């Protein structure tokens, strides 16, 4: 508990603890059992081997630890493999709605960063494992392998860089899709402005109830024009290209 | 029971349907001694439960190149035979 | 390197 | 050229199909040296020309038991090399 606390969550830091600890235990064979001295005699060997035994129980005890995060590992393998076939069978260049698509699209680019990093610890995770079979571990049947992992892994970003891209470069259709938006947007933005100078009820002739029925129903419509207006600006922020 | 560890070299799949497959090709190898018998066992198996249709190949020698239905394929080891099982079809 | 060594440095007492 | 002649165990297909199986065959094991790759090599071939989703299995001696759609399965050997291409999917 001491030496994991210290250590913390490290992966490298723990392969770096493993090899020193191997190396130590390369360095400590011997075959000599007494160590003489003059005419002084001194049990050598059943100390010796005795640490030994105890080198042997930590060192695989440490290895232990690291088929937990490891299983964390292929949850996350999990977590993207099923997601992103869905995920790439959801979005196409149709589908006006592509302020979701376009919202999947920053989604994906986000994750771009994310993938990278998963990469590197699939390397780091593959150092490991190798480290795990030299180290004569016992695969559990539900363990999930290496190799079926990495494959289907591959074949998750070989068919993401092979969609994603393409839906990506199709998108003059959908800024020009944003651009009519928009400029309906602004149209219905001055018809808008030309209705409150017509409507200024700011008279105190009419009557409180009635104007104030009718400020709400421009309101509301008001609001609407306002949610229009910046659901455009995001899409087009978010889309980014245009 | 002879402990014949099974190492799974590529596959998409759930877990518990590649212990299934390695529980499977084990039965087969443990009752037939012809390859191609013992992948006709196991794919009989995995159409009788996972519904058809399947495709597996057993030898000690054999390199593959597959398309297959996506959560529907692998590839796994008994010992020192070669298990492949991928669904197209 | 160390590390091991280091952690072994702290024994608690005398 | 390699008058490793085209010895044929299963066939269940046509004769051109036959034929064409036979030089890209030809082809593909005198152009690479890995099975696995050879195998990919005929797939990729019998995908663009007779549509996915055809299978190629490349070895020396195994055990085939796959479903094939009809005229789309052939079994053989080459020299001592064995070939298996069948299509389903």
């Amino acid at each position: 508990e001491n030496i994991y606390n210290r250590l913390g969550e490290d992966l490298n830091k723990w392969q770096a603890l493993l090899v020193q600890i191997r190396k130590a235990r390369g360095t400590f064979d011997n075959a000599e059992t007494k160590k003489e001295f003059g005419p002084v005699v001194i049990d050598y060997g059943k100390v010796q081997s005795k640490v030994n035994l105890k080198y042997d129980s930590w060192h695989k005890e440490v290895l232990s630890k690291f088929g937990q995060m490891l299983g964390s590992n292929m949850t996350e393998f999990h977590s993207q493999i099923s997601k992103s076939r869905q995920e790439l069978e959801q979005h196409s260049v149709d589908t006006a709605s592509t302020s979701d698509a376009v919202t999947f699209i920053t989604y994906v680019q986000s994750l771009k960063r994310k993938i990278k990093q998963f990469e590197k610890q699939v390397e780091l995770y593959r150092n490991g494992q190798r480290l795990l079979e030299k180290q004569r571990f016992q695969f559990p049947p539900s363990w999930l392998y290496i190799d079926n992992i990495e494959g289907e892994w591959g074949a998750f970003n070989d068919i993401m860089r092979r969609k994603d891209s393409a839906i990506q470069q199709q998108v003059a259709n959908l800024q020009m899709k944003i651009v009519q938006e928009d400029r309906a947007v602004e149209s219905r933005t001055t018809d808008l402005l030309t209705d409150w100078e017509k409507t200024k009820p700011v008279t105190g002739n009419l009557r409180p109830e009635e104007a104030l029925q009718a400020l709400t129903i421009y309101e509301g419509k008001f609001g609407r024009l306002k949610d229009d207006r910046e659901k455009c600006a995001k899409a087009k922020e978010a889309l980014e290209l245009t | 029971m002879c402990d014949r560890k099974a190492v799974i070299k590529n596959a998409d799949m759930s877990e518990e349907m590649q212990q299934d497959s390695v529980e499977c090709a084990t039965q087969a190898l443990e009752k037939y001694n012809i390859e191609k018998d013992i992948a006709a066992h196991i794919k009989k198996e995995f159409d009788k439960k996972y519904n058809p249709t399947w495709h597996c190949i057993v030898g000690r020698n054999f390199g593959s190149y597959v398309t297959h239905e996506t959560k529907h394929f692998i590839y796994f080891y008994l010992g020192q035979v070669a298990i492949l099982l991928f669904k197209s079809g | 390197s160390s590390i091991l060594s280091e952690v072994s440095t702290r024994a608690r007492s005398k």
